[PDB]
């Protein structure tokens, strides 16, 4: 495959995994865990179930399958399953010995530090890879930009989080955690759907609301008209076939999931939405600094994919500068430049960011820490990534 | 809160009519006398009973611009009461003689006679629709969808 | 050749003798960046100088080297020197011999410890260090006259008379451009635009260089802009926030002609040329009010000259004469002078250079550099 | 009788001229509910205030209308006064003046619209608006200090001698009590206990009064606390579920003495109190070393007061005698202070009456007091 450094986006909703200088991931597959099951359902002898199926082995086939995350929220819930997912990663999807090799990880911005130190604790001693970093996910995707400052926002399957830079510098004080990403617009999807009274309940139906949210929702750019062609018309309407057969209707839902992105008091969060989240992140930077900033706003993972997502955030923090700065004055507003970068790349921008940065520091092998390191200092030999 | 607040319309200023039509240029004064002249042709072509010959010079010039209401308004007055005067019988023999451009002149205009029968019999307009539609074809109905919205 | 610099309490100027306007002129900054995080795979200095830090700025703490007048920080000064000459004027100091500058009642160590470097480090040729007042009576055709000079961290008046230093009467005071700023920062508080930040500093300078006046009548012109907002104006942040400034925007200039503004039971701007010119001697004293040049960045204020003009008048005796001459090219008039100076036909014999310093030390500079 | 109701920008103390401690205290909250799903006539209302608020915080938002001593909010910073007034002291205001509190440095617009809304609404028969830090002067029983005032929401030091207050040598930080509990409510992330909602805050901060300390000397608690969980404690939340806390205990406070752990660019309290000293006249600097006095409830953790004595030793000459004073009820001395002085027979005469506001308006408050 390639003799350069691995590179893993072990990501909450998917794992992308491949390469440094990969132009895009090498194989990405659900971050996904199954046990066999038998449910009153149909069975075939069309395909054989392992004690433990994972990735796209268990997706392809969940009917079959107790499926079962190892993350939330950016972090391993089950160490005993993410051993299963990362044997599959090295063994059966790179297949490689993972001896002595160099591999870059990425974490959100905010984890325990537990989660790092268990993280790389098993790298060096199921593993035995010979060298490791661990980058903040959102710095990656600025990389991948070619990009040195403007605030990049990182939404995926577990958490949204934001990271200022400025002329290379990472401004460490206001990095944050929005905890609402693709994910809990997910559990939002199946409690809106169960308004209608269908059911998604089972541990394999999941995915399939996954796949549903992923084609057929969109952000409404502005709430007062799609509430009008929502109530006012049938124009919404859309059917979609399960993977049973069976065809659901879904409306309103379409706009009102991914919505809670924007407000997340619909999921129960009193956090402020990403429009809000962005604004009161990039107002808390220093004078000299927030027009390179709006200037340059990033997104960035999949959960920013939503049809009109670049579009309302871009309304959104120009309807919001005018509030809370031209306290409602239009003489201004013309000579706010907001600009959102919004490429056909980003879902993966942190994997092709990964892989940039994975070049860039591939020879030095003191940037990286060793597993002879490792094995000497125990934790306290992370304390050479950073802050 | 700031949701609702309009932004579009104060940073992104929108296309015009007058962008997508060329503007008019003949001033308010200058159509105001040219239909003005008009109208007692085609009052005098009632009064003469040749009210066929009153279209067909009605019909010469058209008044169009958001400017001119109080004209555009005496010409539809004028162009509805020639309609009513046209016995149907002869309908065919004028509809098959005139031009696609005066055809799209009169279905035009008849569109708007439809749209305030309060103050015209439709009646007579809905049969000068068919004849003029049957004789002519759906095209001059597309036409009249594509045309100019200050006509 | 010969190569000239006004080491400024805030604002480098720096170029060529001979030449009618310095070639380099930067903030006399070093800046250093703030933040533990930087991108691995990117460039950052050990530390930024000149408008280079000024244009970094949001993320540096910056420290001037210089303060009242004194060098701070020696460790970087050797940088900003080393900027003058490899970065902004492009040179190699060992071709060159040059002036620097420094107030008068400077600390003694101070003219030393130059001395020490430019020799031990900068290996120039030759050097002379002349007073900042002095070189300002040059450029502009004169021989007798009360220099007042306002800087970044400095002003002073010195009286000299037909090419003679009368040094009872000299007087230096710790009020400049540097004060005027922090006190116009703390007034700005009173709106509620809030500026703490050393990289804040610098924008509320330029609010301070763009916005400000010398009112003529300041207890009638604040009961002006309490009647009227005929007076206040708008500047823009460089976030693109609208900042009025009204009352504020002539209240720091006064603290020049009321010290106690700042806390500073000390003499006002006009008080100290008239402290010194009745301190100077009994003849010589009715004509310094004839030949009174302004030098120095602070002393651009527009309504400056009339202020000046007025007060002066006032604690004179009206029997005699009085003006004030403010050039318009102030703010480099120290340079110019310098300039003038380092070109001049007989001062090619007047340096310290290396065949003395190198038995004499630094010690020599005390010796003939006044 | 007056009234004394300090406007706290965390928690509100309120109480009659005279009486050695507040009738009452409570936050500085204003909280909405968050559910729009009610059982039907059933006792809710729009706004909860105080302890209300706390009481029912977990279906509120909880919003402070002040933000480093400076009104945000009006609307509702009225409803506050209502309560102290009507729901807390159970008085009608119209019947007795009220002392108000300010933090120094703070916008003038905040005071004026202060005094307006207080006759304009509450109809008092007068009313004055003292600055915190000479408050706390008095209620430590001396007429010289340089007090140390450190809230919720602000932390300022105001340098005062035989009674003649040193406005040019006031220092102000906008680093208080909110900010070191944004500090902990970050930093306990580490541990994995997410708080998000602005009732968890309110959880943060009962961890950070119950178990926060400052650590005597920093890198020597890190080490220890790294070298064992002897460091280490216990808290239960509302909830049953335990929290267990170990560097983040100290980690917390020593933010106030090193802003650079939130990214601001400033001097700590120490740093910030010694350049406050320094910048006093040098026969004044020889007794203010003896007298900081410390103020609100930022300066209450355990091991404050001889970390301030141990930091602040080190910058101050080893010729003074260096003393911190610290009381056992320090959390309430400017609202003991302003209960001392509006009961000072000196006093009566200085108040702002209904009288001589209807004859210029609110700007009068910038003559009638500091
Ligand atoms: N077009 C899309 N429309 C809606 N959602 C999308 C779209 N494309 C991807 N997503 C969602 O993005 C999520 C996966 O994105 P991503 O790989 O960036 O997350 P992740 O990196 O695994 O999560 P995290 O970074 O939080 O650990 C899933 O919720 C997926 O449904
Ligand atoms: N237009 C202006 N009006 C008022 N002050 C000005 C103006 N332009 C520059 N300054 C002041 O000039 C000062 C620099 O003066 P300068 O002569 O360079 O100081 P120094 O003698 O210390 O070298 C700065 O502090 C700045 O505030
Ligand atoms: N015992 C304590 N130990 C540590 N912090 C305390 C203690 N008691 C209260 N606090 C702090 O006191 C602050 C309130 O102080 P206070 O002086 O009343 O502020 P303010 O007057 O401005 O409203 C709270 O933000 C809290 O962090
Ligand atoms: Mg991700
Ligand atoms: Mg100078
Ligand atoms: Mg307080």
């Amino acid at each position: 495959m390639e003799s350069a450094p691995i590179v893993l986006d072990n990501g909450t909703g998917f794992v992308k995994v491949g390469y440094a200088k990969d132009n895009f991931p090498r194989f990405q597959f659900p971050s996904i865990v199954g046990r066999p099951i038998l449910r009153a359902e149909e069975k075939t002898g069309n395909v054989q179930i392992k004690d433990v199926m994972v990735g796209d082995e268990a997706e392809a086939v969940r009917s079959l399958l107790q499926v079962k995350y190892p993350m939330e929220n950016g972090i391993i819930r089950d160490f005993e399953e993410m051993n299963q997912l990362w044997d599959y990663t090295f063994f059966e999807k790179l297949k490689i010995d993972p001896r002595g090799r160099k591999i870059l990880l990425t974490e959100p911005p905010m984890n325990p530090v537990a989660n790092r130190e268990k993280m790389c604790e098993t790298m060096f001693e199921r593993y035995g890879f010979g060298g490791v970093y661990v980058a903040i996910q959102a710095v990656l995707s600025l990389y991948a930009q070619g990009l040195s400052s403007g605030v990049v926002v990182d939404s995926g399957d577990g958490v949204t989080h934001i990271v200022p830079v400025y002329e290379s510098v990472v401004l460490n004080h206001l990095v944050g955690r929005l905890d609402v990403a693709g994910r809990d617009a997910t559990r939002y999807l199946i409690s809106l759907l169960l308004r209608k009274g269908y059911a998604f309940n089972r541990t394999a139906d999941f995915e399939t609301v996954r796949e549903m949210k992923e084609k057929l929702c969109y952000v409404s750019y502005d709430l007062e008209l799609d509430h009008k062609l929502s109530e006012e018309t049938t124009v919404l309407m859309r059917n979609y076939t399960l993977p049973d057969g069976r065809v659901i209707k879904v409306g309103s839902e379409r706009y009102e999931c991914p919505e809670c992105l924007f407000q997340p008091h619909l999921v129960g969060s009193e956090q402020p939405g990403l429009s809000e989240f962005i604004f009161d992140t990039i107002q808390a930077a220093d004078v000299d600094i927030r027009k390179y900033l709006y200037r340059a706003i990033v997104l960035s993972g999949g959960s920013s994919m939503y049809a009109g997502l670049p579009s309302r955030l871009e309304k959104e923090i120009k309807q919001l500068w005018f509030e809370r700065v031209l306290h409602g004055d239009p003489a201004r507003l013309p000579n706010f430049k907001v600009k959102i970068e919004d490429a056909p790349r980003r879902r993966h921008a942190v994997f092709i960011g990964g892989a940039v940065l994975a070049d860039i520091m591939a020879q030095n092998d003191h940037m990286w820490v060793s597993k002879a390191e490792w094995e000497e200092y125990g934790v306290r030999a992370l304390d050479k990534l950073g802050p | 809160t700031f949701r609702t607040l309009d932004v579009d319309s104060i940073t992104e200023p929108v296309l015009t009519e007058q962008d997508i039509f060329p503007i008019r240029n003949e001033t308010a004064e200058q159509v105001q006398a040219a239909v003005s002249q008009l109208i007692p042709q085609a009052r005098s072509a009632i009064q003469t009973g040749n009210a066929l010959q009153g279209l067909k010079t009605l019909l010469s010039y058209v008044p169009y611009g958001n400017d001119v209401q109080e004209v555009r308004t005496q010409y539809l007055n004028a162009f509805v009461d020639v309609l009513s005067n046209i016995r149907a019988a002869d309908i065919p023999a004028f509809v098959k003689e005139c031009s696609t451009e005066e055809i799209d002149n009169i279905v035009n205009f008849i569109y708007r006679g439809l749209a305030n029968p309060q103050a015209y019999n439709s009646s007579v307009l809905l049969n000068w629709h068919e004849k003029v539609v049957e004789i002519s074809g759906i095209g001059c109905i597309v036409r009249v969808l594509n045309s100019r919205p200050d006509l | 050749t010969a190569l000239v610099c006004d080491n400024g309490s805030g604002l480098v100027k720096a170029g060529f003798a001979g030449d009618d306007a310095p070639r380099a002129v930067f903030p006399s900054i070093v800046g250093r960046p703030r933040h533990q995080g930087v991108m691995v795979g990117m460039g950052q200095k050990d530390s930024y100088v000149g408008d280079e830090a000024q244009s970094k700025r949001g993320i540096l703490t910056l420290k001037y080297p210089i303060e009242h007048g004194i060098i701070t920080n020696w460790d970087d000064m050797e940088k900003i020197w080393h900027h003058t000459f490899y970065n902004e004027l492009r040179v190699a100091p060992e071709e060159h011999p040059t002036l620097l500058t420094e107030a008068p009642l400077n600390p003694k160590a101070n003219r030393e410890k130059m001395t020490q470097i430019m020799f031990e480090t900068f290996n120039v040729p030759a050097m002379y260090v002349a007073i900042q007042a002095v070189l300002s009576l040059y450029a502009s055709g004169r021989t007798t006259g009360i220099v007042l000079d306002s800087g970044d961290g400095v002003t002073h008046n010195v009286p000299i008379y037909e090419g003679y230093a009368l040094p009872h009467a000299i007087m230096r005071l710790d009020l400049a451009g540097r004060d005027l700023t922090d006190y116009l920062m703390k007034i700005l508080t009173e709106r509620g635009y809030s500026f703490v930040t050393t990289a804040e500093r610098e924008i509320v300078r330029d609010i301070k260089e763009k916005l400000c006046y010398v009112a003529l009548d300041f207890e009638n012109e604040m009961a002006t802009a309490a009647s009227s907002s005929s007076l206040e104006k708008s500047y823009e942040l460089p976030d693109g926030q609208v900042i009025t400034i009204g009352n504020e925007r002539f209240r720091c200039p006064e603290t020049l002609f009321q010290p106690s503004f700042i806390g500073m039971e000390s003499a006002g701007i006009h008080e100290t040329t008239y402290n010194s010119i009745m301190k100077c001697d009994i003849d010589i004293r009715k004509d310094l009010y004839a030949n009174n040049v302004m030098s120095g960045g602070t002393t651009m204020y527009p309504g400056i000259a009339d202020r000046m003009q007025k007060e002066i008048t006032a604690l004179a005796p009206s029997t005699m004469k009085i003006k004030i001459i403010a050039p318009p090219e102030r703010k480099y008039s120290v340079w110019i002078g310098g300039s003038i100076l380092a070109s001049l036909s007989t001062f090619q014999q007047m340096w310290i250079t290396k065949q003395e310093y190198d038995e004499a030390g630094p010690s020599i500079v005390h010796r003939k550099c006044f």
